[PDB]
């Protein structure tokens, strides 16, 4: 259950070996090594011999790395054929992505073949229940190698196929769905990436990891999916960075939310300021056109009738973005998610968590009592 | 107007000075019109991105206009200036001003030496 602390996304494959032995020896009856497509190109995974090697979504990974498109998908399908057993290995993937077939026309066809796709009839999979929710999304899968019952996911698509992928690999052991319910619990328990709102009664707040801004984009258009009312969210750029990332990303977020705080996710040694004008480049605004704005009361919108503010620190900025919600509406942080280090300058700060979230949540209701205005930028304080 | 046209006669190139303004829509040629600072439609919406990725994209230097406690003016167009840019008006706003002062001017000699004049019809004429 536990995990140690290691650098890089992918530890040594001696090392990940000695401890899976040393784990096997006592205190872990099974050693199950998984790593990404870029472990799995690298030699970290590929050097252990794999039960089930399953892909949960099979597309272009390290294209500018491998070189080659479809490389990590080799490289999975060679390791997967290197220690094959047969009706032992799972194929489980979408069947949507070409990538996936390709990969299972690769290896021992002896091995067992399955398609996790909810729209395409021959996975005989299926959500067939309208559940969707921040806090759970119930399906009732109806499969016949499937479970009936399915996890509640915090993602509207992304999620689901997660849960669907999975229950196949749950099904494979034991064919009852009662066994499932551990899996549906513990894919219900919100965790680092893509998490769902607090079980506390207050406004969503999802705290999830976009950096790219491929999946920055795609997760904005399922929250926008998802969001019933309004999508807020507040994020920023890294010092020394893509200059190039920062501008589509502000256009990217402003295009599909109403209203959007930009602030200073990573400084390390960069100046302030600098890179939030990089940002407000995007729009075609000013950091100069803001702040002359601000003087005064007005605070215009954008053309296209959304909101846009910002902030320099990221604690007081985030805490509003949580206290500035609607009831069903829901706040997104897509700055950081599992991350717990936050380098302002040459220092580091871990002061990046949900429990910030959850105290500002659980205090916005004395704010409220108090008579402060939270439904913009420019709180209106009483006097 | 004129001084353009001088230039000509001589063979002389404008200097590259002639910049851009925030909006790139500002040029020498475009300026002096009414509605000021406001970025032309050119029916398609400018693409933001695109003028970010001119300017200065991943790697590369744009005057980022973020304000800062240096007293070096913002607008590269202060450079050369000793204290600062002349304040904008537009061809029409000087065209009523400048009116005005002639216009006072007459007044003006009427105000001192004008309240008598050469004309006989003037006791109507001056209410």
């Amino acid at each position: 259950d536990n995990k140690l602390e290691s650098p890089h996304t992918t530890p040594d494959a001696v090392l990940v070996q000695k401890l899976m032995a040393k784990m096997v020896h006592n205190g872990t009856e099974a050693l199950v090594m998984e790593a990404s497509s870029h472990g799995l190109a690298l030699g970290r995974c590929d050097k252990v011999d794999f039960d089930i090697a399953v892909f949960t979504n099979l597309t272009r990974d390290h294209l500018d790395f491998h070189g080659t498109e479809e490389e990590y998908r080799d490289a999975k399908a060679k390791l997967f054929a290197r220690m094959v057993d047969p009706a032992r290995h799972r194929k489980i993937v979408n069947i949507d992505d070409p990538n996936a077939a390709f990969f299972l026309a690769q290896g021992n066809p002896d091995v067992p073949i399955v398609t996790f796709a909810m729209e395409n009839k021959s996975a005989d999979v299926h959500p067939l229940k309208f559940q969707l929710s921040l806090f759970e999304t119930q399906v009732l899968v109806n499969t016949p190698q499937g479970i009936l019952e399915i996890s509640s996911g915090l993602l509207g698509r992304h999620n689901i196929y997660n849960i669907l992928a999975a229950v196949a690999v749950g099904i494979a052991v034991g064919a009852p769905l009662e066994d499932i319910v551990k899996g549906i619990e513990e894919v219900d328990a919100v965790p680092g990436r893509c998490e769902l709102i607090d079980e506390e009664q207050a406004f969503g707040v999802i705290v999830d990891y976009a950096h790219t801004p491929d999946a920055l984009s795609r997760l904005l258009d399922y929250v926008r999916e998802l969001g019933p009312r309004r999508v807020i969210t507040v994020f920023g750029c890294a010092g020394e960075s893509d200059r190039g990332k920062r501008p589509i990303m502000a256009k990217i977020a402003t295009d599909k939310s109403d209203v959007t705080i930009l602030t200073s996710d990573n400084p390390k040694t960069e100046d302030p300021l600098d890179i939030l004008d990089d940002m407000l480049a995007g729009v075609g605004w000013s950091m100069q056109d803001y702040l002359k704005h601000g003087e005064n009361d007005y605070y215009p919108p954008l053309p296209n009738g959304h909101r846009l503010f910002l902030h320099d620190i990221r604690r007081v900025a985030v805490r509003c973005a949580v206290a500035m919600g609607e009831e069903g509406d829901i706040v997104v942080v897509a700055g950081k998610g599992h991350e717990t280090y936050q380098i302002e300058g040459d220092k580091k700060e871990f002061f990046d968590d949900r429990e910030e979230c959850r105290e500002a949540l659980q205090y916005v209701d004395e704010l409220h009592q108090a008579g402060i205005d939270t439904s913009e930028f420019p709180w209106r304080l009483p006097e | 107007l004129e001084a353009l046209e001088a230039m000509a006669k001589d063979n002389q190139p404008i200097p590259p000075r002639a910049m851009i303004l925030s909006r790139k829509y500002r040029t020498l040629v475009s300026s002096w019109i009414e509605p000021l600072q406001e970025e032309a439609e050119l029916g398609y919406e400018i693409d933001y991105i695109a003028r970010y990725v001119a300017e200065g994209g991943l790697t590369g230097d744009r005057k980022r206009w973020v304000p800062r406690r240096g007293k070096t003016p913002l607008d590269p167009d202060a450079e050369g200036f000793i204290y600062s840019n002349p304040r904008e008006t537009s061809f029409k706003q000087r065209c009523l001003e400048e009116w005005r002062l002639h216009h006072r001017k007459l007044l003006k000699t009427l105000h001192n030496e004008g309240p008598s004049i050469l004309g006989k019809i003037s006791e109507s004429d001056y209410i």
